[PDB]
């Protein structure tokens, strides 16, 4: 009964940009899910097509946790049938997601007095993203007929912007760490079990 | 309803080259995955390339993925003589049962022009007695691929009577061998004495014909 | 870390094949999909279907198929070391090189996208006809560097294997793609460029199997 590795994802020391979010693959052990409901430290824990307190006694052909770094105010969009920059070109969720979304503040571990600038997001695509499609392209965005040649400059905007956290911004503006969970079930072995 | 274009159908250069191969897509590359695949004669396709840009484990850094959305390139810096091979891109896209993959493209190592060498080969008594003659005309290590083989019969010029194949170009020597076969019937052959192989290519400033007599 | 195709078969039209993709070195444990590529003599590449290798074994489920594959061919999972695609209805436009094929995948709800094709067997031959299998003939081509080598005619189906001196000669070889005669027969060609001091030292032989009709034919070329 060896444990599914959830510290690795939730406890990471470093999370991905928003636009570079990365996904690990939970296979073939046993979840404990309690500790992640009966957490107080998460400012959102919201699941669709799932009852939190019952996860332990479920089971599951796969679990996927995707995770990254976001603003406070843009949590709202990680949510089926969302629009907004997050949403729309750097993480979508499918309207028939079934999993649960958590996110926390990490304004102690995520922000840097004068700026921490590790973490980006994307600003514009030509066409918002499709359910969990990853654009990890860093092409300037040609927004006008005249081409961009490798040059920023008028209607060429380079695509990925800096979020610049700073420890006294306002909660609203401070980095929040976000992990999606999307439970896998299909007519196969179970591999993914709660304790019971 | 999602096809990949890929040009052009051949491509070539010298050792140390660069050739370009695109690949166009008629709609957005989901997560820009685009994967790019060569096939050696006899073998299976090997991958390249995935994600549009991050190589495979040890394939060679000469070759490069690049581009997004619906547009992408392979690019061969420093073309060996063992890259001569087919090339694929195949694309994956926000659907479970569509992957498809382009139309391919030849990549042929640029080389100096080689003259073949001309061999023929006379109908076997073991065949013989059958009731079949087969004759063989070999090209050998010449290049470039483009040949002619004319076939003489008694000074006369066949039609309709000759197959011939081609062997891929060498991922040593960069050239090409041909093999040319005269069919006949066992009376066709045992009228006739002298027969011919006339062979033109781009290393021959004349054509060169290579003749036996039946019986010596 | 391996794979293997097995199956492929002449097959008269309309009649059914089932191939078999082996694995070895490793066994399924739902890190893969398990899919088949194929292509036909001289053309590209065409996907047919994918199955995730976590399944039951004996189990068609959790598959995807090409629209046009679709009904007329089933892949399943067998074993934790064999996936089967089994074809149906065959015609000649089935004749191909049957792939097996690793397909890394990413989840993305309701579906998995495949990724890329990371491990491809050796592929597997199917050739739809009513032809029936022949033994090839290995006729000498006697020599006059010199030139000898072997004729291999009217033979079917595809394909066939040319060794000189049992693999020990491989330098100067070229082994010439089949053509395929009026008769419905194929007929081949394999030569090698020797030092023509070497022809009386050195003895030459060819080492031709054709497979289908267990048809192993050693012949001497020497000078007549
Ligand atoms: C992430 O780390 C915290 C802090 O280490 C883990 O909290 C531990 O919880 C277990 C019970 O599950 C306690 O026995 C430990 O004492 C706690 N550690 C403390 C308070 O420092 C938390 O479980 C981790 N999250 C995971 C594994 O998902």
């Amino acid at each position: 009964t060896n444990l599914c590795p959830f510290g690795e994802v939730f406890n990471a020391t470093r999370f991905a940009s928003v636009y570079a979010w990365n996904r690990k693959r939970i296979s073939n052990c046993v979840a404990d899910y309690s500790v992640l409901y009966n957490s107080a430290s998460f400012s959102t824990f919201k699941c669709y097509g799932v009852s939190p307190t019952k996860l332990n006694d479920l089971c599951f052909t796969n679990v996927y946790a995707d995770s990254f770094v976001i603003r406070g105010d843009e949590v709202r969009q990680i949510a089926p049938g969302q629009t907004g920059k997050i949403a729309d070109y750097n993480y979508k969720l499918p309207d028939d997601f079934t999993g649960c979304v958590i996110a926390w503040n990490s304004n102690n571990l995520d922000s840097k007095v004068g700026g921490n600038y590790n973490y980006l997001y994307r600003l514009f695509r030509k066409s918002n993203l499709k359910p969990f499609e990853r654009d990890i392209s860093t092409e300037i965005y040609q927004a006008g007929s005249t081409p961009c040649n490798g040059v920023e400059g008028f209607n060429c905007y380079f695509p990925l912007q800096s979020y610049g956290f700073q420890p006294t911004n306002g909660v609203g503006y401070q980095p929040y760490r976000v992990v999606v969970l999307s439970f896998e079930l299909l007519h196969a072995p179970a591999t993914v079990c709660g304790p019971k | 309803a999602q096809v990949l274009t890929q040009t052009p159908s051949s491509v070539s250069a010298a050792v140390g080259g660069t050739v370009s191969i695109s690949c166009q897509s008629s709609q957005s590359v989901y997560s820009n995955y685009l994967s790019w695949y060569q096939q050696k004669p006899g073998q299976p396709p090997k991958l390249l390339i995935y994600d549009a840009s991050t190589l495979a484990s040890g394939v060679p850094s000469r070759f490069k993925g690049s581009g997004s959305g619906t547009q992408f390139t392979l690019t061969i810096s420093g073309v060996q003589c063992d890259d001569a091979a087919t090339y694929y891109c195949q694309g994956s896209y926000y659907s479970s049962d569509w992957y498809p993959f382009g139309g391919g493209t030849e990549v042929v190592v640029k080389r100096t022009v080689a003259a073949p060498s001309v061999f023929i080969f006379p109908p076997s008594d073991e065949q013989l007695k059958s009731g079949t003659a087969s004759v063989v005309c070999l090209l050998n290590n010449f290049y470039p691929r483009e040949a002619k083989v004319q076939w003489k019969v008694d000074n006369a010029l066949q039609s309709g009577n000759s197959q011939e194949s081609v062997t891929e170009q060498d991922s040593k020597d960069s050239t090409y061998s041909l093999s040319s076969t005269l069919t006949l019937s066992k009376a066709d052959y045992e009228k006739h004495k002298v027969y011919a192989c006339e062979v033109t290519h781009q290393g021959l400033s004349s054509p060169v014909t290579k003749s036996f007599n039946r019986g010596e | 870390q391996s794979l293997e195709e097995s199956g492929g078969d002449l097959v008269k039209p309309g009649a059914s094949l089932t191939l078999t993709c082996t694995a070895s070195g490793f066994s399924f444990s739902g890190s893969y999909y398990m899919c088949w590529v194929r292509q036909a003599p001289g053309k590209g590449l065409e996907w047919i279907a994918c199955i995730y290798d976590g399944s039951y074994d004996g189990s068609s489920d959790n598959a995807y198929y090409a629209s046009w594959a679709k009904g007329r061919f089933t892949i399943s999972k067998t074993s934790s070391t064999t996936v089967t695609l089994q074809m149906t209805s065959l015609t000649a436009a089935d004749t191909a090189t049957y792939f097996c094929a690793r397909g890394v995948y990413f989840y993305a709800g309701h579906f998995v996208i495949m990724r890329y094709f990371v491990l491809w067997g050796p592929g597997t031959l199917v050739t739809v006809s009513s032809g029936q299998p022949k033994a090839p003939s290995v006729f000498p081509l006697a020599p006059s560097t010199a030139a000898l080598g072997c004729l291999v005619k009217d033979y079917f189906p595809e394909p066939v294997t040319v060794s000189w001196n049992s693999g020990a000669l491989t330098s100067g070889v070229h082994t010439f793609p089949a053509v395929l005669q009026s008769s419905g027969l194929y007929s081949l060609s394999s030569v090698v460029t020797v030092p023509s001091s070497s022809l009386g030292t050195q003895t030459y032989i060819c080492n031709v199997n054709h497979k289908p009709s267990n048809t192993k034919v050693d012949k001497r070329v020497e000078p007549k």
